Parts: structure tokens; C-alpha cells; sequence
RNA sequence: GCGACGUCGCUUUUUGAUCCUUCGAUGUCGGCUCUUCCUAACCUAGCGCCGCAGAAGACGCUAAGGGUUGGAUUGUUCACCCACUGACAGGGAACGUGAGCUGGGUUUAGACCGUCGUGAGACAGGUUGGUUUUACCCUACUUAGCUGGAAAUUGCGAGAA
RNA sequence: UCGAACCACCUAGUAGCUGGUUCACAUCGAAGUUUCCCUCAGGAUAGCUGGUGCUAGUAGAAGUAUUGUGCGGUAAAGCAUGAUUAGAGGUUGGUGUUAAUAUCGACCUAUUCUCACUUUAAAUGUGCAAACAAACCUGCCUUAGCCUGCAAGGCCGGAAAGAAAUUAGAGGCACCAAGUGGGCCUUCUUCGGUAAGCGGAGCAGGCGAUGCGGAAUGAACCGCUUAGGGAUAUGUGGCGUCAAAACUUAUGGGCUCAUUCGAUACGUGAAAAGGGUGUUGGUGGAUAACAAAUCCACCGGCCCCGAAAAUGGAUGACGCUUAAGCCCAAUUAGUGAUUGCCCAUUAUUCCUUUGGUAAGGGCGGAAACUUGGAGAAAGUGUAGCCCUUCCGAUGUAGAUGUGGCCUGGAGGUUAGGACGAAGCUUAUGGCGUGAGCCUAAGAUGGACCGGCCUCUAGUGCAGAUCUUGGUUGGCG
């Protein structure tokens, strides 16, 4: 138990991937973010001011607090018989704003658009079809098997 | 693994009489008589006639089998040869 | 007697130590003329290449491969020429070796050292050899291959752990059948390169015109 | 009576939302049971055509009939796996009746000789011989 | 006959570890005494084999059956010589063996010395002096009796070398 | 009695240490880990666990997947930071040479050999989200932002449905309190060590705390996990005798002879190369002659030697060898499609208990041929209010419950006793799962005392080198 500090064991965690090093986006600049969306917390480094601790980098959660240029994020931790939902305060260049709902935001609006084309809307549109079923087959190339040696 | 090659035979002349009881055999001469014992392996002894033919079959075999049928070949004709011809047996020394 | 016959270490039951920023204090291995024989020697010479390939993820020390170099080699003379033959090693012992000396006299008896303090210092070096490791190639004509299933098994004594001949159907130093190969040369398909060669592979690039100009 | 019936198992490679009608491999095997018979049928297309039983579908597996029932010879090309001589392949020609008959044999003389067992055996050319 | 180089199996009367058993106690080495066991054979015993003519050695295998000493110095184990001998082989048995002996070495409390320590004292350094209890119990063994006993004390239960 | 006497006292000195700690059943039931400690034989704090709960809880559920969506740099791989280096020969030093030459290093090259450093490079993982306000169609208000309206926050009503699997074995907190804080083994991988029945780890499983069944034998392995019984059937393991089962299978395919064969995993590993001129298998390549067939080389064991000890000696024993060994198969015999067969604290089913506060239904008078109950009381708890229904049932430390057991005594009540109380004896039965109670019969006893509701405590003993008394063995 020698050495515990804030940055242990994260040689290949902060460090930088392969050609891809310097200056964050612009994009991470120009991001916007409000009070209960999600962000995935990657902490990069190439800033070096604001990094959380390595436990809070694949880990993504609520934004509970958009400070002038700090994201405060709330992440689940399961400490040991409990998860602690910790508040951690980084800067936005350590944040991207996470998919992980384009899952349905995506489908729900169209799934509802067609939904409702379906119940109401103006018409239905046939949509995509059916998958596994059975079939007399027709083959186009006979062949076999037995041995390569 | 297993397999059959062939069949052994040996011819009786006169003046030499083999027979065939209790699996054994007996052969005698006009210069001497002799009598032994020659059981093995799927070695039967049958004599198929009195003075007609010494035959000896096996039915299985391997090299075992097979590299113990023909020395009862090797021995039954010394049998037919010893009671008409004889082997003589010679020493000598130095000094 | 005096030093463990480099069976303690047949299995890989530790990390490999590289001579590094970490080993300072390394010994000089006794194996170092991996080359014998001809030495300019050109390509087109011997028609069979044969490997030396082992078996298992057996661990051969400094020792025995040192041997190999001179024992596999020595029985050309007796039965073939040296400048007939490629003797050319095809390893080296990176595996810098530690060795804990236990028993000290600056103490006690039986009581100074209770394992601490105890660890290794520089004593030699071996080799891990893992399935499908290259013990020494072999170049040969026709009439030399049978030779050295002797030279072989020779050292092949000598080594911890067996090995076999690897009768091969490749020219050497180059990725090419010997069937096609007398048909390659009658095309000029492979260039040259002093003791070894390289391949006029497809993707051919302009550079090369070798037509009259 | 001899166990280890022939089965003809054949089989596409779930058509394919890439290739959309990928070539069907057929290739019969002999077998205690038919999901043995897929799971060795899955066994070649995952090495000998690089498919998953999972990313492909079973067409019809199918129980070969017999032969009027009569003695015949059999040369079997056997391919064999152990740590006795990694990968051997074999001939052993048999006398049988029915081509299930004679593999039988096949297999009951490797596991009786060489130890190798199901599993570790492939078979090749269960075919007859006039003389 | 082994020796370069080497390696590879199996070895404990082995050098140490390990800390598993023992801290309301498995009593310390060596001997004495006595019994056993193993062979990797020291001797005798059996052929074998050589540049084994006799002589006489030479290499080897088979055999645990029998045999393997007396002393001087040492507490010793070991070692060393002395001398006999056919030769004085190597081991196990809780480093066989103290409710068997011994008490020489370990061995404390006395004392001296050397080095160490300011000192009390320390030394696995030397020297000298220094308890050795109990079987009357169970089994083991050793001899010494007695008495039952065949459905091994019972059924009538029935089997005759 | 003396490296500090002896007596009495403080003093029942203190002890994180050792030993002990007295009834039953029922309901549950662990931990050897976190951090802190002059802390590492102990504590405290969390976790584990019990009890009491509170509460609107098919949800703020999940040791699980799917779907999307992130994350990562270990395995494998590959050799730029490094290598490691010699093999082919040719700028920079010294030098052996006759401006001509090398010579080894540095270098120069095509490389090379095999490693830690390299790359979004795995498997296994893990973070998130996934249907009634997450999208809409709207409208508030302060407007914070930015020059009316966007966007923003706290809101909001009009409206919204799903054409992320499963279990959906109910979510959420809260309180009080123990015990534990010496673990060990094991799978997978792996740090240290010559090694280990070694030390240190990660993961899960176990044992501890746990039997049962069988691997002869074993805390841990293999099955299975445990209320009392019966049956049916299996698991692991087996079916020559011991030993239930092939009364030695109508067994089938080969293998095997072994002067210590071989034969149940993990026990620890049994045997390592090596060869042959050996028994069986396979591939390369001749002759049509070996001394009508006979070869030159190897792959593969079963098997031969290599190989060895010390009480007598172990597959578990006998024994087996035209197996009862080995490897494959079988399962009524190529006749026609199933379970050959034997064993459990497992499974199924059947009764019986008991808990769940698990569901129900009655919770005061009627009939099916003979009695019982859909008439036994509004009830936590029993000799249950009555039926009947489901489900669970092991367990050390621990916790808790019991209309639960027992001893001494008190307040009440009911009641015995010279026609024999307490006590005491037991082949005295019965009845309660049990603690225990009641009875009988005493060729016992002689004068006190039982049940029930409360109360009360000096209240249960096998075990403390317990204490006291008594006896006993050894023992004539
Ligand atoms: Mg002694
Ligand atoms: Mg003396
Ligand atoms: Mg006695
Ligand atoms: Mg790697
Ligand atoms: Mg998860
Ligand atoms: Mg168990
Ligand atoms: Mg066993
Ligand atoms: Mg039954
Ligand atoms: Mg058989
Ligand atoms: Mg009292
Ligand atoms: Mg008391
Ligand atoms: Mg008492
Ligand atoms: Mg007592």
C-alpha cells in the first residue's frame, strides 16, 4: 500500500490514444449541455485541470450542474452494499454528451410518428418486414466436406 | 492384427507308420522307434490315413501361431527319418 | 554439483526478465560463434533446408545450445566437409537468470536468514522455450542430409528435453518450393542478396526496368 | 444392432443480410443420435467454411436408408486425433454389411487400438470394394 | 574403467527451509546392551569375460544366505593411525534403543579466563564442579498352570479323510 | 518459606490471558473483511445477522439477458522506444602490413534471431439508458441567458403510446442488538520461492457451521444439500465374492500375458528419455527375386528392460487372465422405435408434524346408513374455534418466540391428607417432538401438600487440575 494518490495506476487510462494527442475539440468546446441531461465522464488528459478520479471515466450520468466552464455530474457508485450517487465537478472539456438514449429518442420518434400513422396520422406506410420464418429454399451451389490435409 | 496363411503337410512312406490317438504320434521304423509330444496353439495333430499324410492345421493365427505350427513340421519328419535313417552323433578331443 | 543443473527452472512459473534499465549486473553466456563454415556462401549451392523445430514448452540453459554450436558441428569433418555445410545458430539467452545463494556465515546458523533478504543476484542465463521453437537450421546438399541425424541426436543428448529433424520443402531464406523452384530460376522469378535473397514479390514497382533502354 | 447410424445433414448459413443466398453445404456423417450429427455438421462448416451454428440454420438433416442387406467390403478413410501421433488418417479396409456397420467397426478398432474416441475421429470415403 | 562437453532419472545417515502436530512436558547427543531389517555385495558363494599360458590379478553379473574384529588419542558421530583378518561394506528401525544403563558432551545455580559492555552482565568462546524418580496397572514378550469347549458354551442342527 | 520471610489487612488486588457458565422445542442465522488504535492473543467502526418495525407499494426490483451506447489496453499479436546480437561487406579510431593493405569496435546496409515496449487488440468484463410527462400540442409567470420571440430555468394544462426478454417469488427506508474481526481448502491465473502438504494475491465455490449417498480410507473431492415415515424413480458410484445389482449379461469390437500384469479421479505421482533382433497399427519408397512372395525407414503403443530399498503387506481383500484388465460400445440380441439392473436425508407421490400470519371457508343446529359435521367459542399463542389449501423445514457464534418446562417462596383460587402428605424406589405403565407431567405399587415413608392465575428469586449442572462428603479400582 505504498502509493495511493489521486493519479495511481493510470498510465494507460489518462494517456492519450494512438495519433490522436494536442488540443481538445472544438466541438467539446462548442458542446451544450444543460441541468439533467447525460455525459459519458472520459477523462482526457492533454488538460490536465479538472481530470476526476480515475474511477469516474467509463462511467456516464445526470447532469445536476452546469457552472460557467465546471460540469457537475452525478454518478452511481456501488461503494459495498449500496451506490452512492457521487457529485463530481469537472470541466467540460472531460464530458461528452452521451448517446445512450438516442436508443429510443431516435426510435420513439418515429416509431410514434408511425405509431400514430398507424392509430391516426394520414396514412400508414408499410414498414419493415418480417424476419425468421421458413422457405423452400431454391440453392445455387452444391458442395461438401470432408478434410483440408 | 489376425489372419490364415496356409497348411502344412508331410508324406509317409513305407517302411513308416504314423497314427493319430489321443492327439499323438507314433512312428516307426526298420532301424529304430520313437514317440513325443507335439501340442500348441490351434496345433491339432490329425493323421488323415494310416500311411497317407502327416497333416497339421490351425484355423487362427498370428506370429505366435504361425512361427509354432511348422517346428512340429521341423518335428515330425526327423520322427519319420530317425526310425529308418538315424543321425549319428561324433567328439573329439585335444591334448 | 555445485549448481543447480538447470532443471529448476523448466517451467515458466515466473515473468521474463529482460537485461534492462532493470538487471544491471549481467554475466556473459559462453555461446557466441552461432556461424560456421562457409560465409560468403551463395544460394543456389544447396538444394535442402532443413528445421530444427522442438516439441514441447521445455527451458534449455546457456549450456547445452553452447555444445549444440560445437557438437552438432564437429562431426562434419568426419563424414562431410565444413565449407559443404551451414552451420548458422538461430537463438539467443535473453532471459537474464537471478539466483538466491541461501546460508550466509554473517549471522547465525540455521536462524540468520527466516526468508528476508533473500532473494536473487545475477548467476547466469537461460532460454524458455515454448511448442514450435528453432533449435539450429540446417543447409545441405543431397548426398549430406543423413549426417547429422547423428550431430543432431548428439546434441540432442546433450540438450535438457528431445527435439527432432524438420525435412523441409522450402529454399532457405526464401518462401519457395523446390519442385517450382528449378522452374523459378528457369524464369528468373528471385534475385540475390550476398548469403541470402529476396523475393520479386507481386505489386511490382516501375523502378526495376531491366530491359535494354 | 451396430449403433451409429448415417445421417445426410445439409445446411445454409442463415441467408444473410450480406451475401443474401450463401452456398449450401451438405456432408453426411455418422452419429448415435441427428443432434450429434448437427453438432458435428457444425463442427466443419465452423472450421472447413468458417460459419457458426448460430450465424447459419439447419436445412434437413436426414436419415440415410440402408442396403439390401449383404455382405460387402469397406475401405474407410479415417482421420483420426491423439497424442499418440497428433493427426493420423487411416484406411483399414473392413469387411461389413452396411456402411453404418463397417464404421462402427472403424471406430471400435481406433478407440480399441489408438484410444481415440468420437469426437477425435473424422471419417472420409466410406466407399466399397468389389474384389 | 571412467574423463572433455554435457545432460537427463532417482537418492537421504543431506544443507536448509516450512511452521502442519506438540508449550496443563514426545527428557537432551554418544555410547553400553540386545533384536531386527535392507542391498546400492565388503567378504565368502555361482559362472561369466580380457593382451585370463600355470601363478596371479583384470573386469564384470547372480545372490541378503552367512560373516564384517581388537586397540591408541577423542564425550563424540566422523576422522586417523596400530594390528589381526577371508574382508574388517554401506543403511533403516523416532539421527533403533535412558519408567534399560551410563552421564563423558550438551549443563542451568558456583567459579576462573578471553573478547565485549560505562555497569548489571553477554558470548551458540574456553575451563572446572554440578538431579537421572515411578511398573504394583493394560498389552508385548517370556516361561508357568487351569478350564471350557463342533449353531465355537445355544436348537433336539442331522456332514465321520 | 528468602534475588526480599512470616502473619493479618487493603483484597473478592488486576488479567486484552487459560478453564468453566445449569431446560426444551420452535423461528431464523452468520463472520474471520473495511478503516482507526503503542494497534497486530484486544477494541472501536462498517459489512454480515436477528428482533421490532414504519410505509401508498409488481417497484426507487434484479449477482440475468436483449437493444443501443460509452469505457479499457490484459491474452494473442507485432517489433517504433529498446533490444539482443552475430552472418554476408563497406565513414571513424588505434594498429599488424609494402601513396597499396587490412584489423577489429563505432558505424554503413539487406537483415537476422528471439524478448520486454507498441495498437481503441480479444474473450471475460463494467457504466448508462429503455413508456404517462423521457415526446408532443400548448402557456404560465421571474425573465437569469441573448440581442417581441428563440433558448433557459421553476412550472403547467391540453393531450401519449408503447403490436428491453425473464422472474414479475413486493419497493422503500428506520430502529435496537448481538456474534464475528486467527480462517482454511479449492477452481480458474499468478506474484515470490530450489521446492513444497510453501508464502502473498484476484475470482467464484466451498469447509468452518454439514449431514446423507460413494471415491475401500479422508473436514474440502463426485453427487446431493438435510422435518417424521411409506412407496415409485433416479444421482454419483457401480453389478465375480465380500456387497444390494449382468444368479459370471446369449454381451459385442479389438486389445492384453505382464518371473509384481493391469484394474475408481483428486489423494503424493507411476515412473523420464532410450533402443531393440519384440507382439498389434500406420505411411514413404523395391523387386515378380527371401535364405510367389520377399524388402530397405520410421510413426503408435499394449508390452520388455531403464528403476532399488529397511516390521509383513496390499487395486481395499480375495481373486480374475479363451477376464472379474484396458479402450470403445451396449441393454434383451440384426425381430419391429421405450425404463438392462442395484443403492440416497436427492426427485416424484402419499400420509404426519410444524412454521408462514400463507391463503381460503365456516366462525350454532342438521341428516347421510352411519354418525361427523359446512352446529362446537369471533380466537396470536393451547389439549389450535372448526375444517382444507398451499409452501418451506439442516445448521456452529448469535438472535428471538412459546397458553412452555422445571425448583424455592408470596398474593389469590381450587383442592387433597393417618382410609397415609412430602419424600423415596422402578422391567409402573401413558403422553407430550421435548423439557416434563400424570398414574400404580412399594414386605416404602409417617405429616404435610397438589392443580390454576399473578408475584418472586440464592430457580435447572456432567465436565471448571471445580468445592465438600462418601465410595471404588488397582488389591488382599
Ligand atoms: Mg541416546
Ligand atoms: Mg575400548
Ligand atoms: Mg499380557
Ligand atoms: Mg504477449
Ligand atoms: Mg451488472
Ligand atoms: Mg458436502
Ligand atoms: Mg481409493
Ligand atoms: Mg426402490
Ligand atoms: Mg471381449
Ligand atoms: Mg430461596
Ligand atoms: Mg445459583
Ligand atoms: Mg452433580
Ligand atoms: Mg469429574
Amino acid at each position: 500500500v505504498h502509493s495511493y494518490g489521486y493519479k495511481s495506476g493510470t498510465r494507460h487510462l489518462f494517456a492519450k490514444k494512438f495519433r490522436k494527442h494536442g488540443a481538445p475539440s472544438v466541438s467539446t468546446i462548442l458542446t451544450n449541455i444543460k441541468v439533467g441531461d447525460y455525459v459519458d465522464v472520459v477523462a482526457d488528459s492533454a488538460v490536465r485541470e479538472g481530470m476526476p478520479h480515475k474511477y469516474y471515466h467509463g462511467r456516464t450520468g445526470i447532469v445536476w450542474n452546469v457552472t460557467p466552464r465546471g460540469v457537475g455530474v452525478i454518478i452511481n457508485k456501488p461503494v459495498r452494499t449500496r451506490t452512492l450517487r457521487k457529485r463530481i465537478c469537472v470541466r467540460f472539456e472531460h464530458v461528452r454528451k452521451s448517446r445512450c438514449q438516442e436508443a429510443f429518442k431516435a426510435k420513439e420518434h418515429q416509431f410514434q410518428a408511425y405509431l400514430a400513422a398507424k392509430k391516426a396520422g394520414k396514412a400508414l406506410p408499410p414498414l419493415k418486414k418480417s424476419s425468421r420464418m421458413g422457405g423452400i429454399v431454391r440453392p445455387k451451389n452444391v458442395e461438401v466436406l470432408a478434410r483440408r490435409v | 492384427m489376425v489372419k490364415v496363411k496356409s497348411l502344412c503337410t508331410l508324406q509317409i512312406p513305407e517302411g513308416v507308420t504314423v497314427d493319430v490317438k489321443g492327439r499323438k504320434v507314433t512312428v516307426t521304423g526298420k532301424r529304430g522307434t520313437l514317440t513325443k509330444d507335439l501340442t500348441h496353439l490351434q496345433l491339432d495333430l490329425r493323421v488323415d490315413k494310416k500311411n497317407r499324410t502327416f497333416t497339421v492345421i490351425r484355423w487362427f493365427g498370428s506370429k505366435i501361431p504361425i512361427a509354432c505350427l511348422n517346428t512340429t513340421k521341423a518335428h515330425v519328419q526327423n520322427m519319420i527319418t530317425g526310425v529308418t535313417k538315424g543321425y549319428r552323433f561324433k567328439v573329439r578331443c585335444a591334448y | 554439483m555445485a549448481r543447480r543443473p538447470s532443471r529448476c527452472y523448466r517451467f515458466c512459473k515466473n515473468k521474463p526478465y529482460p537485461k534492462s534499465r532493470f538487471c544491471r549486473g549481467v554475466p556473459d553466456p559462453k555461446i557466441r560463434n552461432f556461424d560456421i563454415g562457409r560465409r560468403r556462401a551463395t544460394v543456389d549451392e544447396f538444394p535442402v533446408c532443413i528445421h530444427v523445430v522442438s516439441r514441447e514448452l521445455e527451458q534449455i540453459a546457456s549450456e547445452a545450445l553452447e555444445a549444440a554450436r560445437i557438437q552438432a558441428n564437429k562431426y562434419m569433418v568426419k563424414r562431410a566437409n565444413k565449407d559443404v555445410f551451414h552451420m548458422r545458430t538461430r537463438a539467443h539467452p535473453f532471459h537474464v537468470l537471478r539466483i538466491n545463494k541461501m546460508l550466509s556465515c554473517a549471522g547465525a546458523d540455521r536462524l540468520q536468514t527466516g526468508m528476508r533478504g533473500a532473494f536473487g543476484k545475477p548467476n547466469g542465463v537461460c532460454a524458455r522455450v515454448r511448442i514450435g521453437q528453432i533449435l539450429l537450421s540446417m543447409r545441405t546438399k543431397e548426398a549430406y542430409v543423413p549426417q547429422a541425424f547423428e550431430a543432431l541426436r548428439r546434441a540432442k543428448m546433450k540438450f535438457p528435453g528431445r527435439q527432432i529433424i524438420v525435412m523441409s520443402k522450402y529454399w532457405g531464406f526464401t518462401n519457395i518450393l523446390r519442385t517450382e523452384y528449378e522452374a523459378l530460376r528457369d524464369a528468373g522469378k528471385l534475385e540475390q542478396r550476398g548469403t541470402h535473397c529476396k523475393l520479386i514479390a507481386p505489386k511490382g514497382k516501375i523502378t526495376m526496368r531491366n530491359v535494354m533502354a | 444392432k451396430p449403433h451409429l447410424r448415417h445421417y445426410q445433414v445439409v445446411g445454409r448459413e442463415s441467408p444473410s443480410e450480406k451475401n443474401p443466398e450463401p452456398t449450401v453445404y451438405k456432408f453426411e456423417v455418422f452419429a448415435p443420435n441427428f443432434v450429434v450429427a448437427k453438432s458435428r455438421f457444425w463442427r466443419m462448416m465452423r472450421v472447413k467454411n468458417k460459419v457458426k451454428a448460430t450465424h447459419g440454420d439447419v436445412l434437413s438433416c436426414k436419415v440415410v436408408k440402408d442396403a439390401k442387406l449383404v455382405a460387402r467390403n469397406y475401405l474407410v478413410d479415417i482421420a483420426y486425433y491423439s497424442q499418440r501421433c497428433g493427426y493420423t488418417r487411416m484406411v483399414k479396409e473392413f469387411r461389413d454389411v452396411s456402411k453404418t456397420g463397417a464404421v462402427s467397426q472403424a471406430y471400435h478398432d481406433l478407440a480399441s487400438r489408438h484410444r481415440a474416441r468420437y469426437h477425435n475421429i473424422e471419417v472420409l470415403n466410406v466407399k466399397s470394394i468389389p474384389d
